[PDB]
This record gives structure tokens, C-alpha cells and sequence, in this order.
């Protein structure tokens, strides 16, 4: 996962989890990337699927 | 299985948007980012039930995608939840609306605004688009909006969440049932 593309104004909203390195489970990959942005980079993937 | 119920393709897990139908052939209609490269619908995460295959898809510009019933035993409830749904009609400004998901359930607010263009990115452009101040999060998507016994749009993405509020864009529900000469039942 890449988030370069980021911040983005809008996500779709299928499911598709991925586990953060706050251990919140986001829902998809563009919600995960907009976080990591949001968190002004410090956000970073543990692992796919839920947490 | 009704409009709201949980959808899982080979990819990930969606929501239903309503069942529609066409003669003696049953469909239910979904976001089309959904059934983008969707073949085969499962009832379950385990797969073990199917629902049927992908019959159409329409994503970018639009988003809405149809999938024909192969399972002949499950009920296709034409309701969503337990809201009988008996027409379709097109979203207005203030309108008071419902959405239903798989992942956040029901939720209420009104739509804000019409024919909004939202880009998702990469090319991925969708016009035409119904706004309101609705939440919703990933696994809402394709589920339906709603109004009353009126079927609006089908839920496609956003931003915010549930907690702290969120805006979500949702495809006229009219538009899929022309494409496909469908109608809600």
C-alpha cells in the first residue's frame, strides 16, 4: 500500500481491511491513507486484514 | 436477504442495495466499484452460500452494477431491513433520507445537494451524484438510500464517519433500474 496519492477527498466505502500501527482495523485502503496523512505521516501499516 | 444485508465478492464485503426484478429474472443492485472485476456473490464470509453472479457493472462515471440471482432457494425480500420498499423516485433537496448498511446499519439525514461530481482519483470520476449529510463507512458501500417506501440511490462514498459525522454521495436508484429495465418489487 502507497500512499502518495493522498490526501483524497473522497473514499468508496467496500471493505477491504487493513491493520494500522495504532492497531485500529481501517476499512479500505483509502481510508487507511487518508489517516496516514492526517496523522501528518506517523501512521504506517502493520499488516493486511483486520487487526 | 434484503436492501442493507451484507454482499461478498472474491475482493472484500459490500451491502446489498435493493432487490429489483425483470419478468421471472431476479437481481439486486449494488454500487458498480463494487462489482468492478466481481464475478461470483456470496451470503457469507465463509462463501458457502451463494447469491449469483455479476450482470452488469457501470464504474467510473456512474456507479451502480446489477447481479443476477443463481441461488434459487434464499428469499429475495423486497424490503430493506424490514421496510417494504414499493417505488423508486428521485432524490430533492431536503428530502429526508435512510441509508442501510452492512457495516454501521441504519442512519438518517437528508440530501444537501444534486448532481455532484465526485472524484475518487485516479480517473475514477462518478457525476451525477446525490449529497447529503448521511454517515457511512467502508462496508456501506452499494447499500441503499431511501425514503419512506421509496427507493433513492444506492450508497457510493464520502468522507467522515459515523462518530463524528460524515457526508456520503449515493447514485439515483433510477438511473441503474433504466440501464437495466428493472423494476423494485
Amino acid at each position: 500500500v502507497d500512499c502518495s496519492e493522498y490526501p483524497k477527498p473522497a473514499c468508496t466505502w467496500e471493505y477491504r481491511p487493513l491493520c494500522g500501527s495504532d492497531n485500529k482495523t481501517y476499512g479500505n485502503k483509502c481510508n487507511f491513507c487518508n489517516a496516514v496523512v492526517e496523522s501528518n505521516g506517523t501512521l504506517t501499516l502493520s499488516h493486511f486484514g483486520k487487526c | 436477504i434484503s436492501g442493507g444485508d451484507a454482499i461478498y465478492s472474491s475482493t472484500g464485503r459490500c451491502s446489498l442495495g435493493f432487490n429489483v426484478r425483470s419478468g421471472s429474472t431476479y437481481y439486486f443492485l449494488t454500487a458498480g466499484h463494487c462489482t468492478d472485476g466481481a464475478t461470483t456473490w456470496w451470503a457469507n464470509s465463509a462463501r458457502t452460500t451463494v447469491l449469483g453472479t455479476t450482470s452488469g457493472s457501470s464504474f467510473p462515471n456512474n456507479d451502480y452494477g446489477i447481479v443476477r440471482y443463481t441461488n434459487t432457494t434464499i428469499p429475495k425480500d423486497g424490503t430493506v431491513g424490514g421496510q417494504d420498499i414499493t417505488s423508486a423516485a428521485n432524490a430533492t433537496v431536503g428530502m429526508a433520507v435512510t441509508r442501510r448498511g452492512s457495516t454501521t446499519g441504519t442512519h438518517s439525514g437528508s440530501v444537501t445537494a444534486l448532481n455532484a461530481t465526485v472524484n475518487y482519483g485516479g480517473g475514477d470520476v462518478v457525476y451525477g451524484m446525490i449529497r447529503t449529510n448521511v454517515c457511512a463507512e467502508p462496508g456501506d458501500s452499494g447499500g441503499p438510500l431511501y425514503s419512506g417506501t421509496r427507493a433513492i440511490g444506492l450508497t457510493s462514498g464520502g468522507s467522515g464517519n459515523c462518530s463524528s459525522g460524515g457526508t456520503t454521495f449515493f447514485q439515483p436508484v433510477t438511473e441503474a433500474l433504466s440501464a437495466y429495465g428493472v423494476s423494485v418489487y
